[PDB]
């Protein structure tokens, strides 16, 4: 009936377009992050998995801003990852950059759209040196 | 009274940064976040467009199907 | 249905072509009759005068 | 197409009936003209007798 | 009703027949005239009423006749894009100060015979 056709249209078109744009932007964002991270001995292979513990985000902001960030907390728990993500996000708030719908648990849980939006906001609004 | 709408430029056309970041900014303007395929038809040409076409195209499709059926 | 439409169209054209001849014959018969009318009345007037 | 067929059928039947009426009048016209010529004959020989 | 039927007979037979003969002859002659100029590019129309609907061939014919570059047609297959494509050719005719009366895009798209024939005749009177 109508509901089955509507579900088929949604599942094909919306998801296909969203995934295509998402993977293209993820690929190019990963290349840009690796290009700016090549100054230090750091390299990421997957954007979603490697940003969970928050060390790479802190080092990327350290490279881009050119000023010293607070020392990351020592630990391997989930709450230490939340701390490490929270430090970088709160520093971004300090640099007057407006982040929206941003939390530590979104980065730690690896939500794709929010990670891509955070990287895109850093690319757009953050001024380098 | 005597002018052509299409020859004029669009109204919204009328009105330092890092080069790679400019490249990523103007790469995101495309709907697919990448330059379009050159020899590929647009979305309107494709027949998987959900909206129905004009009636003459339907008559042409009917005649093609009838010639295929023989 | 299409075939029936166009064959009946042909029938209609043939039959109106038939009717036109009756129209013409009617008109020329009346145009023949009126001068007979005009003839007999004048000749009757002459007879009464005589 | 069927909706066209039905109104065409009505048209052909009505116009056929009209044709029948005209043919019926066209029959009577000839004997009418002959009876009219008989009056010419009677009137002219009455005129000579007068 | 009898004389009413006779009047309907007269205006059903003669007025229809003369007009249909004249428009058939005009359609054939206009088709040959358009095909002569449209053969310079690889384009050919079989029916004047049907192939002129989409508005692309009108743009091609006006491009061949005038000699400059008209704007390219709107990339679509809908009715709205069809109306847009016909309106582009009509506006280009409005450039050349050729006078068109009772001519709209929807009249060409719907396929009115008399107005399409009049448009072709006006184009012939201009560009000969």
């Amino acid at each position: 009936n109508d509901n089955s056709s509507a579900r088929l249209f949604e599942r094909s078109r919306i998801k296909a377009l969203a995934d295509e744009r998402e993977v293209v932007q993820k690929k190019t964002f990963t290349k840009w992050v690796n290009s700016h991270l090549a100054r230090v001995s750091c390299r990421i292979t997957d954007l979603y998995k490697d940003l969970r513990d928050g060390r790479m985000l802190i080092k990327l902001l350290e490279v881009l801003s050119g000023e010293m960030l607070p020392k990351p907390t020592k630990g391997k728990m989930r709450i230490h990852c939340l701390e490490n993500v929270d430090k970088a996000l709160q520093f971004l708030k300090e640099q007057r950059v407006h982040l929206e719908n941003m939390g530590s648990h979104d980065i730690v849980d690896g939500n794709h759209r929010l990670v891509l939006g955070l990287i895109w906001t850093i690319i757009l609004r953050f001024q380098i040196q | 009274p005597d002018s052509n709408i299409y020859k004029k430029p669009p109204i919204y056309k009328q009105r330092s940064k890092h080069l790679i970041e400019d490249l990523i900014i103007e790469s995101s303007k495309f709907p697919a976040a990448q330059p379009p395929d050159p020899n590929q038809p647009a979305k309107i040409e494709t027949d998987y467009w959900p909206c129905p076409p004009s009636l003459a195209v339907v008559e042409t499709e009917w005649r093609k199907r009838k010639a295929s059926r023989r | 249905s299409e075939g029936q439409v166009r064959q009946l169209e042909e029938q209609l054209r043939i039959m109106d072509q038939t009717l036109k001849a009756l129209m013409a014959a009617e008109d020329k018969y009346s145009q023949k009759e009126d001068k007979y009318e005009e003839e007999i009345k004048v000749l009757s007037d002459k007879l009464k005068e005589a | 197409a069927e909706s066209r067929c039905r109104e065409m059928d009505e048209q052909i039947r009505l116009m056929d009936q009209n044709l029948k009426c005209l043919s019926a009048a066209e029959e009577k016209y000839s004997q009418k003209e002959d009876k009219y010529e008989e009056e010419i004959k009677i009137l002219t020989d009455k005129l000579k007798e007068a």
